[PDB]
Parts: C-alpha cells; structure tokens; sequence
C-alpha cells in the first residue's frame, strides 16, 4: 500500500523519461513488477511483466527496471502517441493482495 | 510448480549400467527421476489420442413406434399376415387372442394375431475402436530446474512435449542446458485397445471392455451400416400387451440413456468430441540420461544475499520447497544450497532441485529439498548475510517405510505385473518377480474377471478361513495368503 | 436392462476415477439391506433353510448370505 | 475474449452485479481479477476468482462488500458490489492473469463497465 | 529373438517398397530397420504363448 | 498435404516438359504415384502408374519421377496431341482416400 | 470391357443411380472406383468396391451421401447420389484397378454418365 509513483513526468521527443515507483520489500522487491500504460478512456495495458519482460507487439521503446525495493520504466524514442498514464503493479505480502502504482501523467511537449 | 504439489508423485532415483531407467507413467500421477551427477527432472503423460476410429456397432437408446398395424385369423386357419411384416423396420410379434361370432368370424377359439410397428431411432450411442498403432501418448519432460516458469500453464517454454506413438520406439527431446533424454517407450502394452471400445452416448464417452459392449442388450446396426434402419434386437426395445388375450398392443420402451449410465458405473470416462483424447491409462518408458547432464555447471558460486521471498513449504511428498532472491553481483551463478544439523557440521538432506542457480538477478528461484525427519536447517549463501532456515520435518523412517510399501502394493494393485517395471535398473530379481506376477495374475484375472469388489470380499474371506481350517501348513499358508491378498484387491478395487 | 450388467468386473480400472466409482460403490449393499428390512418373512425362512442344510456353522452362514444376496438380484 | 455487461446507474446503497464473460480457453486455464478506476484516479485492485477452483480473494478495502463469482456453465465471471455509494462511481475492469500465485500479468484485459453513482 | 521369413530382404530400387515377413518372438520384441545413422526401431508385441 | 500441380503448362513442339505433383509424406512419399492423361471430352488414360512405370502400349515419351514427397511427369518431345489436363493420384493413408492432382493443362505452342 | 449407364437429368435433392456392367474376369478379379469430374475440373474419387466381396470404401467428402453396391447375379457395379445439388453436376466414371490396397491404376475406365440438374 506503500508503493508510490511520480504523480507526473515530463519529457521531450528522443528523451528517455524514467517512472520509478518504490515500496517496500514485501511491496516491490519481494514480488514482480508490472507495468501499465493506460491511454485516456481505454483498459489498461501490459508493459512490462514479471520484472524487465515485454509481451509480444509492445515495442522495444519500453524497458523495465527493478533496483533493491523500487523500480522504473524507462520509455526510450518518447513520442506523443505514448502520453498517458502510467501504473506498476506488484503483489504485496504483507497487504496479501495486489497494489497499483498512484500513476504517472505523461507530460509530454509535443503540442 | 507442475510435479510438486500433484499427489501422485513418485520418485525415481539412480540408473542402471547403461544410463537408462524403468518408469511407468500415469496420466494423474507423476515421476520425478533422480541420478547423480544428472539434473532432476519430472516426467508427466497429459494426453492420450488415439486416431483414425472404426465405428464397430450403433446401438439405440431411444426408439418410437409408428406405423402401427395389426392382423388376425380364425382359430385353426394358421398365422395372420402383414406386409409390413416383409419389411425389417417394422419390429412384430404374434400372439394369440379369443375370437368367436361377436368378434367377427367363423369359429370359437384362439385366433392368430400380429402387431408390428416400424422401429426409428431417436438416439444413438457409438461404440467406436481403434487400431493400436494410432495412438498418441503427449508426455511432458520439465527440468525440475527451478526456475521459475514462464507464464503459462507450463504448455510452452519451459517443460519439452514429446509425441510417443508405435511408429518410432526411440523418443527423443532436447532440453536447452540439459542435453538430450532419450525415452523408449511401450505404447502396445498399455491399454490394450484391440479389447477396448470407445463408446460415445450423448457429449459424453467412455473407455468400455469390447465383450462387454457386444453384449449389451439393445438394439444395434453394424456398424458399416449407412442406413441406419435395420435395428438388429428391436425386441429388447419394445414391449408387446396382451393383457387379457384380448387384443395385442405394442408400446416402446423408454428412452435408455440412464439406465446405460448405470451401466456405465466401471467404465471409464473419456472426451471424443474433438478428437478421441483420454486422460486414463499408464506408459512404460525407458529413460536414458545418456546425453543428459547438470546446466549451468560452468558458473560460480553466488556471492550475494538471497531473501526468502516466499516461506519454505512442505510438500504432499516429504520434501520443502522455498522461493529465494538474489541481490548480489554475477547474476548467473550457482545458490549455495545445504541442508545440516544445527551445528553445521553434518550435511542431513538431499537437494531434489540439483544445482539451483539464478539466471538473472530479478527472477525468484524455486528450490526443492528433501530434509530429514526431525530438525534440519537450510543453509543458503556465503556467511556475509548467510540464511539459516530451521525446519521441522514430523515423521518417522518406519512410517515412510510403511507408506512406500503401501504406495507400491497399490500400484502392484493398479499396474498388475508392470509395476515391476516401475524404476528397475534391469535387475535379476525383478526379472523373477515380474515373470511370478505375470502367471499369478494370469490365474487371479481368469478367476476374478466380472466379479464385483464385494464379491472379492466374500471370496477372500472364505479363502482365508479355508486356508486358517487346514490341517496341511503349506496349502494353510498358500490359502491365506491367497486370502489375504484378494481381501486387499477387493477393498482397493473400484475406482 | 443394461443396467443389469455394468461394466464392473472388466480389469479395465486404472488410477483414474471411473464413471460412478464412489456412488455405485455401496448401492448394492444398500438396496440388499432395504430389501431384507421390508421383506423380514424370507430372512428369517433363508436362516432356518441354512440351519437345515449347513452341518457346521460356516455352512450355515454361507448359505444364509447367499440366499439372502441372490433372493433381491434374482427380482 | 473479455465481455463485460452494459453501463448501469445505480443508487446510493443499492447492489451492482457486472458481468465478464470468458472464453472457453480461459475460465478453465486462467484466473480472473476485477480492478474498478474511479472517473480521472489510478487502477484498484477489488479482487480476483479462478474459475474453475473459486474461492476469490477480495481486497481488505473492499472485503465484506464485493462478491467473485464464476459461472462454470455458461464461463462468465461475475462481480457483485454492495452499498454503493458516489466513491463507487468508476469503470470496472475485468483481466486474464496466469493463476499462479506469484504471476498477475493482466495479458488481457475487458472494453469495460461503468457504474454511475448519484442521489439523482 | 526373431527370424525374418522374406529371406535376405533386398532394395532392387530406391523408390520401390519393399515389404518384409518375419516371425518375432512371444511377448515384447523390437523390429530394427537400416544402420545407425537414421537406424529406425519398431516396438512390436505378440499376444501368443 | 494433399496433392498440388501447377495449373498449366506450357511448351514447344519436340521439347521436354516435366509436372510437379507436391504432396505430403502421408499421400506421396509413402505410396505409389499415377498420372492420367485426360483429353477433352474423354475418359482419362492411365498414362504412369506406381512410380516411372508406362502401362504396355504407351509411348516411352512419358516418363514418371518420384522423390521423397514430390513427385514429376516428363515428356519426352512434345506435340499438339500433348495438350491435354495432367493429373497425379496417390492414396492418402491420413485422408483414408484416393487423392488426385488438381489438373494441369499442357499449352504447346505453334498456334 | 466397363459399359456405364445413360446420361441422367435430375433435380435438387433428388437422387441418381448411375450402373457400370462389366465381364465376368474382372468382376471376380478386381475392383471398381467411382471418380466425378465436375465441368472444368479435376478428377474426384468418390469411392470403389472390390465387387467380389463388397463392403465399398467412400472419400470423405461423400461419406454419407453415396453409396456404391455391387450386383453379382447381373455382373454389375451400382452407384446410387442422395440429396443431388447443382454443386453436383459432373461426369461420372467408373474405372478398373487391382484388389489391392496399394496399387490404384485405373488401366481401364468407362465412358463417363453426366448428370445435370438443368433442362438438356
Ligand atoms: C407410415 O405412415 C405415414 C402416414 O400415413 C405414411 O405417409 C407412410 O408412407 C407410412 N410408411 C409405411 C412404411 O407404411
């Protein structure tokens, strides 16, 4: 329950912008960490899951991270396309069920 | 995460002069081969297909009557006639009714009558069979690695699906890492489906003896029918009323489908809607690990801490499984992995996950242990940040010794002589046994076929005091052993 | 009916579950047990018919329990 | 392959019982989870159910007041919530994970509910 | 453990099959067909005494 | 899996033309292969039967070929009267049932 | 010598008996294959029938549709279509081959019964 995110990123075309999201060890570290990006009135969709795992179609652009108790995506090729919010999932123990990320706007200079 | 926690777990441990092992696979059950020096790995039969049917007979669960017609003749001027009695569709029966002026003819007596009706069938049940050389047996070997598998349900990535058919005796899979395992498997000696026949009713099917469904009491086509009207026992199917010899009538019997699933209550269900895949049945492979060896045995040991991310779990079998992290440097390398007393000076328990490693530094690893009875703590990593587990295993020897004897007597109950097959290293003795088995069995299936598990009991009690109120010692022992052993078939019989 | 002759004794069985294992397992003894509690005249005619016939007592009882089985499968 | 029932508005203390239909593949191999984001706020977690086996686990948030349920005859999943008030006005999602214990990759996810809470 | 009954079975040409009888034992024996490199194995079982 | 042939052909009189019957091992491969030589508005002529085998009577112009799960029809010189839909037979041992070619059509030029 | 019987004009849904006599040697010593060629197109095996011993073996696409019988008294080889469709129009031909599952030369055929669903 503990796991947070930037509210918001900013960021420029052909600049990678991280999104780390931390927690605690039973949170983050102790568990995988997935991570949606949710276009405005759309389901969520799978990034990255497990840890640093891209399901098949979602390009390259989109890398995962995990660190000790935090981890961050890395968006590589920033387009305008990819604004949105963005969330990390991870099964936390001590809570026993699952904690979304508060999510990330991406703000991007695009317009 | 497919072997563990499956509760028909077998464990098959060292190979023969020659590398290779005798494992009998169950579609249930599973097997979990250890040798040293070789990486452990779990064997599981998930599929039987058998292919290339031959519908052998069409039997009719429900019919109904029309066309009804009846004819009569005076008493003493012989049997009526119907034409439709000409036809074959039409199921007729003759009788006898009281005939006189007020019925309408010559003479005082018993007339002559026929009824018949043309017999439709509504529904069918299929008995189809099929030729030993066309079946299928899907086995999947994982590497009891523990790594953790991908997501799935183990139906791809991880766990190498191998195809045993008769056409090719020699089987073999390459698992990355691992080398390659060679199985050899038997699929001619397993169900025996030359007797068996594949009885479809309604979305449902069953694995059915062939006399069994030859004899069943319905009406019936061929089977190379293609018109599906000319029912052969109609009879069994209708009832003919003459209740007071008066006039005759024929009514249909009801639709038979329930009582066929009472019928049913031994046999085995299978699918046969898409494709005749049954889930019952055993393999007798031979495993050879000639070309199998240790992945990852080029790596170092880790120097690093690893968290418990998951607690250590007891097994249905014995052994723990605990779920570690690594958040060290050198991502591939080998976990340091023990299982000593709480001195760490004697090593008590054998590692069932051979050379656990971690790939990468973020995914869990999956470690399988076996402990000892009693206190055991589990040891991993180097002594900066060294975790030491203590474990309490609450059992006995003598009480594994009795439950593995118990575990082998029932599957000498369910494999008859191949259970000798079961894990021998091509022995002498087992030779000896197996060959007793199979004459023993011989004259116990002679002597027990289509009886009831109450009727076992009733023989083996008799039997038994047959053999107690003997006065020759050796036909008393012979008989009570006899006795003894067709007691305990009758009790594990029936499921 | 073909429910008279099910697939019982066929050495087919494998550790698999079968069709109505648990279920039909008892039913026999059950209806045999309702059929001498509602026919208590021919229990107590097939004791004294095996006490006539049996010399000794495993006689006796043997043919008390088969008369007793065969007397509700015959109907 | 995720269909989840039509909007429905709703009143203060009444009962939702959104629908997700599955596919045949997936009620008997997959688990099921509902994540409900209120209109303009980040994804929640209510609970989870495998079809097959049931026994959904609920969100200590929403624990005593949301009801799983699986529809093994016609493979439809089924998230009942009690009490309903304006903070339970949001979409609800339904979403594939691969049913093991320590895998909640929502592979798939539903088009989605949405649920109207007002006093009108 | 069994005898071949078509005698010195011979490929008179490459496409042309050819169909050999033997007479394998009782009980589990294995038809073994060309040479190591591609060798094929044939379970058989014959049901007799 | 089943049996394929190109749907024409074409050619030259006095030249050699051969036609590819493409099946899988079930159909070709594992058993014998036929080719008939069907003219308009007649009864096809079994023109090569198990494999490179001519039934008596047949010039030797035709000649079969079989290889491991194709097999060809050769014609040795072509004329007009080669100008005629070509099919190959197999048995199929999954399909339980006799499999034909599809047709192929030889278009000798010189019109 | 494999005489077939005349051409036949049927409707939809109806159903055509097409007859091919043939000598005595190879009624008792061979089979008889029934092929359809429809109007610009390849040839069909629809199934055959070793006369001598009957049981006719039918392609897939006709199993339960035709069916092929043998005469013996008259020497003659039956095939009967059922529920005929303008999918159905085609030549018929019945053609000779060995008794032997391996070996499918036709060295001799007939000359062919159409069957049309339109007016001639
Ligand atoms: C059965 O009765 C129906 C209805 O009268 C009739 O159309 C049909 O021809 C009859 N069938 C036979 C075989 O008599």
């Amino acid at each position: 329950s503990v796991l947070t995110q930037p509210p918001s990123a900013s960021g420029t075309p052909g600049q990678r912008v991280t999104i780390s999201c931390s927690g605690s060890s039973s949170n983050v570290g102790s568990n995988y960490v997935y991570w949606y990006q949710q276009l405005p009135g759309t389901a969520p969709k799978l990034l990255i899951y497990r840890n640093n795992r891209r399901p098949s179609g979602v390009p390259d652009r989109f890398s995962g991270s995990k660190s000790g108790t935090s981890a961050s995506l890395a968006i590589s090729g920033l387009r305008s396309e990819d604004e949105a919010d963005y969330y990390c999932a991870t099964w936390d123990d001590s809570l026993s069920g699952l904690v979304f990320g508060g999510g990330t706007k991406l703000t991007v200079l695009g317009q | 995460m497919r072997c563990i926690g499956i509760s028909n777990r077998d464990f098959v441990e060292g190979v023969s002069g020659g590398s290779w092992v005798d494992i009998v696979l169950e579609h249930g059950s599973c097997v979990t081969t250890m040798a040293k020096n070789k990486p452990t790995l779990d064997f599981e039969l998930i599929k039987t297909e058998a292919k290339h049917p031959a519908t052998l007979r069409k039997y009719c669960i429900e019919a109904k009557l029309t066309n009804t017609t009846t004819a009569s003749r005076c008493p003493t001027q012989g049997e009526p006639s119907l034409n439709e009695e000409q036809d074959k569709r039409f199921v007729c029966k003759h009788s006898m009714v009281d005939r006189g002026w007020g019925n309408g003819c010559g003479l005082f007596g018993k007339g002559g009558i026929v009824t018949c009706a043309m017999f439709t069938c509504k529904k069918n049940m299929e008995g189809k069979i099929v030729q030993p050389e066309n079946l299928e047996y899907t086995i999947v070997i994982t590497p009891h690695s523990g790594e953790e598998n991908a997501v799935g349900n183990d139906t791809g990535k991880h766990g190498k699906e191998i195809k045993v058919t008769p056409q090719s005796s020699i089987t073999e899979a390459e698992l990355t890492g691992y080398g390659t395992v060679t199985m050899e498997c038997s699929p001619r000696t397993g169900l025996d489906f030359n007797e068996m026949v594949l009885l479809q009713m309604e979305n449902k099917a069953w694995l059915v003896h062939r006399q069994w469904f030859l004899d069943l009491p319905l009406p019936w086509l061929p089977g190379a029918d293609t018109q599906g009207s000319n029912w052969i026992q109609k009879e069994t199917l209708v009832t003919f009323k003459n209740p007071h010899a008066k006039k005759q009538d024929v009514v249909v019997l009801g639709s038979q489908e329930g009582a066929m699933h009472t019928a049913l209550t031994g046999a085995t269900e299978i699918q046969m809607s898409s494709g005749n895949l049954l889930f019952t049945g055993h393999l007798k492979c031979r495993l050879r690990m000639d070309k199998l060896q240790l992945k990852g045995m080029s790596y170092s040991m880790c120097t690093g801490k690893f968290k418990v991310v998951k607690e250590i779990a007891e097994t249905q079998h014995g052994t723990i499984v605990i779920r570690v992290q690594y958040e060290g440097d050198g991502s591939p390398c080998k976990i340091p992995f023990e299982i000593m007393d709480l001195e760490k000076r004697h090593v008590l328990g054998r590692l069932i996950t051979v050379n656990p490693i971690v790939t990468e530094k973020d995914s869990p690893v999956n470690i399988e242990a076996e402990p000892p009875f009693g206190d055991s703590y589990i040891i991993i990593g180097v002594e900066p940040g060294q975790l030491k587990l203590s474990w309490f295993k609450k059992g006995s020897s003598i009480g594994q010794m009795f439950e593995t004897t118990m575990r082998g007597a029932k599957r000498m109950a369910i494999l008859g002589d191949t259970a000798w097959d079961f894990g021998s290293l091509g022995g002498v003795f087992t030779s000896i046994g197996k060959a007793l088995h199979q004459v023993f069995g011989a004259i116990y299936g002679a002597a027990f076929s289509g009886v009831s598990w109450t009727m076992k009991i009733l023989i083996g009690v008799v039997i038994t005091w047959i053999g107690m109120n003997s006065r020759s010692t050796s036909l008393s022992v012979s008989l009570v052993l006899v006795g003894v052993v067709t007691l305990y078939l009758g009790v594990m019989v029936q499921a | 009916s073909v429910a008279l002759v099910p697939h019982v004794g066929m050495g087919l069985e494998t550790r698999t579950e079968t069709w109505m294992s648990s279920e039909g397992a008892w039913k026999h003894a059950q209806r045999i047990e309702t059929w001498v509690l509602r026919h208590p005249g021919f229990t107590i005619m097939a004791a004294i018919l095996a006490y006539t016939i049996g010399t000794t007592y495993f006689q006796r009882v043997l043919i008390f329990i088969l008369l007793t089985a065969v007397a509700p499968s015959m109907t | 392959q995720l269909v989840e029932s039509g909007a429905e508005v709703k009143k203060p203390g009444s009962s939702v019982k959104v629908s997700c239909k599955a596919s045949g593949g997936t009620f008997n191999n997959y688990a099921i989870s509902w994540v409900r984001q209120a209109p303009g706020q980040g994804l929640e977690w209510m609970g989870g159910i495998i079809p097959i086996f049931g026994g959904a686990n609920y969100a200590q948030k929403f624990q005593g007041r949301v009801t799983i349920t699986a529809d093994r005859s016609t493979s439809t999943v089924y998230m009942e919530l009690s009490g309903l008030r304006s903070e339970d006005t949001a979409v609800y999602y339904c979403a594939r994970r691969p049913q093991s214990i320590f895998d909640w990759n929502f592979d798939l996810w539903g088009r989605g509910t949405l649920v109207t809470v007002s006093s009108a």
